[PDB]
């Protein structure tokens, strides 16, 4: 997240940041003590992914972390890196032990197909991540925020060369300096209806970093409610 | 009452589905109170909520 803030240790109980290849290199959401949301192109065949949940400062021990190994990945199954990498850009990561729930892991709330939706239009979404802090820089120590206004669809489909399907959705400022980038995609996009926090989407890709005239895209999970609601619930 | 109307006075969600009806309901870890509208925790920590203090004091 570039020209964002630092996060207060709990303030987004349903983060969390993946480790593989590299370390943070995703971020995620806690759908609940089994589950977790993130980006398809998230996972690379092989890498076997380290979930921490509880995370605050990524290099130091706060005690209220928490890791865990995932025993399947379900990417959607309209996903194909072949014909396209960012297009269904949505995964499930079923863990191998439940998470234990506290005030610093905490599941985001999923809404219906149509009030997420609408939650959406609010104009105002939150994005959060371990992701690098500047263009082509370092990336954050500790977890950084930023809000984000939805941006016009015709603006959006005006500012990329490359296809931006319904799946997807652009968000960010038309100035730059403030935008998501590389290592935070994975990783929430949230909307706050009155003090309870729904996820609207999923930071998915983007063309540099708040570069001017340029948004990132996001994953529309209203189109995907019901595929997580299904293979989430607990049983 | 139209479920349209200010969302029938719904904390979270409202619907209309036998007699067109505007039922309320919320989503999973809450439950409906009383008051027939407002969504209570039904869990120790419900989604979307923080609870931790964002001050020391
Ligand atoms: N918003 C962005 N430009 C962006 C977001 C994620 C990402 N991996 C790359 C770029
Ligand atoms: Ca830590």
């Amino acid at each position: 997240v570039v020209g964002g803030e630092d996060a207060k240790p709990g303030q987004f109980p349903w983060q969390v940041v993946l480790n593989g290849k590299v370390d943070a290199f995703c971020g995620g959401s806690i759908v609940n003590e089994k589950w977790i949301v993130t980006a398809a192109h998230c996972v690379e065949t092989g890498v076997k992914i380290t979930v921490v949940a509880g995370e605050h400062n990524i290099e130091e021990t706060e005690h209220t972390e928490q890791k865990r190994n995932v025993i399947r990945i379900i990417p959607h199954h309209n996903y194909n890196a072949a014909i396209n990498k960012y297009n269904h850009d949505i995964a499930l990561l079923e863990l191998d032990e439940p998470l234990v729930l506290n005030s610093y892991v905490t599941p985001i709330c999923i809404a219906d197909k149509e009030y997420t939706n609408i939650f959406l239009k609010f104009g105002s979404g939150y994005v959060s991540g371990w992701g690098r802090v500047f263009h082509k820089g370092r990336s954050a120590l500790v977890l950084q925020y930023l809000r984000v206004p939805l941006v016009d669809r015709a603006t959006c489909l005006r500012s990329t060369k490359f296809t931006i399907y319904n799946n997807m959705f652009c968000a960010g400022f038309h100035e730059g300096g403030r935008d998501s980038c590389q290592g935070d995609s994975g990783g929430p996009h949230v909307t706050e209806v009155e003090g309870t926090s729904f996820l609207t989407g999923i930071i998915s890709w983007g063309e540099e970093c708040a570069m001017k005239g340029k948004y990132g895209i996001y994953t529309k999970v209203s189109r995907y409610v019901n595929w997580i609601k299904e293979k989430t619930k607990l049983t | 009452m139209t479920c349209n109307i200010k969302n029938g006075r719904c904390e979270q969600f409202c619907k209309n589905s036998a007699d067109n009806k505007v039922v309320c309901s919320c989503t999973e870890g809450y439950r409906l109170a009383e008051n027939q509208k407002s969504c209570e925790p039904a869990v120790p920590f419900p989604c979307g909520r923080v609870s931790v203090s964002q001050t020391s004091k």
